[PDB]
RNA sequence: CUAUCUAGCGAAACCACAGCCAAGGGAACGGGCUUGGCAGAAUCAGCGGGGAAAGAAGACCCUGUUGAGCUUGACUCUAGU
RNA sequence: AGAACUGGUACGGACAAGGGGAAUCUGACUGUCUAAUUAAAACAUAGCAUUGCGAUGGUCAGAAAGUGAUGUUGACGCAAU
RNA sequence: GUGAACAGCCUCUAGUUGAUAGAAUAAUGUAGAUAAGGGAAGUCGGCAAAAUAGAUCCGUAACUUCGGGAUAAGGAUUGGC
RNA sequence: CGUGGAGGUCAGUGACGAAGCCUAGACCGUAAGGUCGGGUCGAACGGCCUCUAGUGCAGAUCUUGGUGGUAGUAGCAAAUAUUCAAAUGAGAACUUUGAAGACUGAAGUGGGGAAAGGUUCCACGUCAACAGCAGUUGGACGUGGGUUAGUCGAUCCUAAGA
RNA sequence: AUAUUGGCGAGAGACCGAUAGCGAACAAGUACAGUGAUGGAAAGAUGAAAAGAACUUUGAAAAGAGAGUGAAAAAGUACGUGAAAUUGUUGAAAGGGAAGGGCAUUUGAUCAGACA
């Protein structure tokens, strides 16, 4: 049977997590991510992908540093004390 | 599985410590939205794929 | 030697036992609603099978 | 607490109500129908009759395909059952309608049941697996039931 | 009330299985305060709970 | 073991409105129209004549200035050599 | 292995457990395939024959390359039918 | 234990005794059996079912690549003491 | 005729009840439609001259949502099989114990494990939902406890290969 | 000088007004499906203020009936108003193998108008 017992030897992955984006696409026969070749360097996108590059672009996160350069440009870049 | 990872540990112990309902105290609160827990998971209904 | 429960824990924040039932039994209401709903409104294309064979010609 | 149409005064009546009950709306109505305009003495009388297979409770609209029987005779119809969660039901709301009134200070010997109105409720929901890889649902069929007791004047 | 935990321990301790024991009816109340491991050992002794014997598999017609 | 009766639980397909016939005419084979025959609540188990029964925007045939798989000494070209 | 005796002639006492024969068509055999309508006389097979090639090579590959399969090979071989 | 046998059948250790139930025994069905006399007349067709079935002894053809065919066919026996 | 919004206007209506909604109650208009009374309800809405459009649905195997008849119907029928008393409890065909009967019958309905699952393990409490009947039971719900390695394994080696 | 459907900050609209307008007005690229690439939703409103129903009583318990809060429970967390299909109870009426409709009138129900 090509369906509801072929589904019963379903039971060794063809994918895993990667340790980029934490999502099961690291092919591990061959070792790169579906959703971001992890090996490579640069990160998988394709402009038509447009709803991908949502889910994973800039804003997504928490934006430790880039959420504070707006505040900081404004001030002039300022360092040093703070004031009296 | 039993001769398991350490990754796959530890995400299993963040699905537990997941798995717990809504503080009731939640729903005292002055503007509250909250009345339960949405992202409730249990092994019998959804598999979390790790 | 033992001195603490949930319960006694649970005192102090708010709800007492009775609240704590009467919590309960709205959530897992509210929680049975939602169910449900979702049940009705995935009942008509949960059966539409992309590539059913339909075992008859003759 | 608003009730359907009640033709008959607050102060010689009392009530009772059940929400968001498990059992058949079909089954219910017809039982309630058995008892509209009788006595409670007789209707309780009459609803252990039911459980002990001894007269049977007639259904009129709700009986298609169902079978036939001789204790439908005393109502004239011969299709007839014994519905013993319905019965369950509407006998524990007798009995806090009679306590009602036994509160309010009306003489339960001439207390009769003058309205009584089974509605439909929201449904319960599941799901049954029938073959070829398909859904269908399974679904109860809930009941709001509602009651009212007086007492007969001249 | 529910013995079956008693029943699994008791069998745990014998040794026997747990088809081969036999928890007194007349105790339950005795029987149900053995939330251990080290008190179905007393009951064992005190005669509430018993090892009951095997059944019999002959070999004499062969 | 079912079906059947009962307690409990309890879906689906399908559905213009619907549901007695004959002949007539009619989109040439009516459940409805016309003329007649007839006609009495509510109904249970079966049945498989019928509802040109249900399933599926016929698959055969044809048309389309719609396509595809394949072949060749078809037209126009091409990797390679 | 044998002999008596014996029974309602029963006795591999339940279970288990080959129907047989004469002929024709076809494929040699064992084997393989259409998972979910075709297990077949089709495919494969050994066996027979043919073709190319002596390495600067035959067949094949790759967008290309200081690139590759056969090839840890060498005609009693590799490749193609 | 039977038996050639990890077959089937029964049992010990261990485990379960769970599968929605009650009452009744109509048609038609699903699964399993029997059948007088005849014995494939049925039917596209012996489809289905039946018969044979184990062990021991005797006896075993045409054809043959001399290896087989072959459990050929075809007969008898089978317990208990 | 009508709808959503715009500019002017009635120094427009209105919490002493706007809009909306129900009304086999009334009036006008051929008609599209407009107006009134009653009940309900609770905050904004209209007539007129003009502007402007995402402007009027019975239909599209229309889209989404919801609800019906059939229907208390088909039907919950493989896996040999259940029964008595008691305890618990609001309540027991189904929980627990005991007695009986029976099954798997060691290529098992036993005892462990690899993948996989992920806390389903164990206890205490509990029944709204789940267990296509029931449920005092539970792989459910709630709270918590729980996995101890110099010797088992990974770790190390290399195969096809990358 | 020019470009700018991205980012940061500001101002506005003859725009949509929760099946609309961004897929997302809400813990939305969330839940969930799929091996994976990718796909991808639903879901806003109690009231001014929780004052969120003390207390009594029947019940095993949910809950109910009384009480009570409130301007209003015809606002009781299933909460703004709360349409229709569909459904229950009551009341009226009719009803021989359909129902419904058009003209005309009887009978019944209702409305009318005072012309004081
Ligand atoms: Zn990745």
């Amino acid at each position: 049977g090509k369906g509801t017992p072929s589904f019963g030897k379903r039971h060794n992955k063809s994918h895993t997590l990667c340790n980029r984006c934490g999502r099961r696409s690291f092919h591990v026969q061959k070792k790169t991510c579906s959703s971001c070749g992890y090996p490579a360097a640069k990160t998988r996108s394709y402009n038509w992908g447009a709803k991908a590059k949502r889910r994973h672009t800039t804003g997504t996160g928490r934006m430790r540093y880039l959420k504070h350069v707006s505040r900081r440009f404004k001030n002039g870049f300022q360092t040093g004390s703070a004031s009296k | 599985a039993a001769q398991k990872s350490f990754r796959i540990k530890q995400k299993m112990a963040k699905a537990k410590k997941q798995n717990r309902p809504l503080p009731q105290w939640i729903r005292l609160r002055t503007n509250n939205t909250i009345r339960y827990n949405a992202k409730r998971r249990n092994w019998r209904r959804t598999k979390m794929n790790i | 030697r033992r001195t603490i429960t949930a319960a006694d824990r649970r005192m102090v924040s708010g709800v007492t036992e009775k609240q704590y039932k009467k919590g309960m039994k709205k959530m897992q209401q509210l929680e049975k609603n939602a169910i449900n709903t979702q049940i009705r409104r995935e009942i008509k294309r949960v059966n539409f099978q992309t590539h059913y064979r339909d075992e008859l010609l003759q | 607490a608003r009730y359907g149409a009640t033709s008959t005064n607050p102060a010689k009546s009392a009530s009772a109500r059940g929400s968001y009950l498990r059992v058949s709306f079909k089954n219910t109505r017809e039982t309630a129908q058995a008892i509209n305009g009788w006595e409670l003495t007789k209707a309780q009388k009459y609803l252990e009759q039911v459980l002990d297979h001894q007269r049977a409770i007639p259904f009129r609209r709700f009986n298609s395909s169902i079978g036939r029987t001789a204790q439908g005779k005393e109502f004239g119809v011969t299709k007839a059952r014994w519905p013993a969660k319905s019965v369950k039901f509407v006998q524990g709301l007798l009995q806090n309608a009679a306590a009602n009134a036994e509160a309010k200070g009306l003489d339960a010997t001439k207390l009769y049941v003058s309205h009584i109105q089974v509605n439909q409720a929201p449904k319960q929901r599941r799901r049954t697996y029938r073959a070829h890889g398909r859904i269908n649902k399974y679904e109860s069929s809930p009941s709001h039931i509602e009651l009212v007791v007086t007492e007969k004047e001249e | 009330a529910n013995l079956r935990t008693q029943k699994r321990l008791a069998a745990s301790v014998v040794g026997v299985g747990k088809r081969k024991v036999w928890l007194d009816p007349n105790e339950t109340s005795e029987i149900a305060q053995a939330n251990s491991r080290n008190a179905i050992r007393k009951l064992v002794k005190n005669g509430t709970i018993v090892k009951k014997a095997v059944t019999v598999h002959s070999k004499s017609r062969t």
